């Protein structure tokens, strides 16, 4: 029984034999984790004086 | 020497056999199998390991 074993751990799977190793081992969800800008106060307050 | 001459009282004379042999052949089995488990096709990079 030729099984995964744990490529990504290091284990190579039993039918990659010699220099070989799983080529897709994970998923990129190519959705970043982003952050907002930070709320701002006393900026708003404010009035301009053209020069 | 062994020429069948026949004269002219003919007779039991120059008489002769036959044989016949026989050939034979046998059948053999062969066969093999492989094993697989489903992780090692589910989770694998190449589609068609099958």
């Amino acid at each position: 029984m030729l099984n995964y074993n744990a490529p990504i751990d290091g284990q190579k799977s039993s039918i990659d034999g010699a220099g070989s190793d799983q080529m897709n081992t994970f998923y990129w969800l190519k959705k970043a984790i982003i952050q907002a800008r930070k709320d701002q106060y006393f900026m708003p307050l404010a009035s301009v004086t053209n020069m | 020497s062994k020429l069948p001459l026949l004269t002219e009282n003919g007779g039991r004379v120059n008489r002769v056999g036959f044989t016949r042999l026989s050939r034979e052949g046998s059948i053999h089995k062969f066969g093999f199998f492989y094993e697989f488990t489903q992780e090692s096709l589910d989770f694998d990079s190449d589609d068609q390991l099958k």
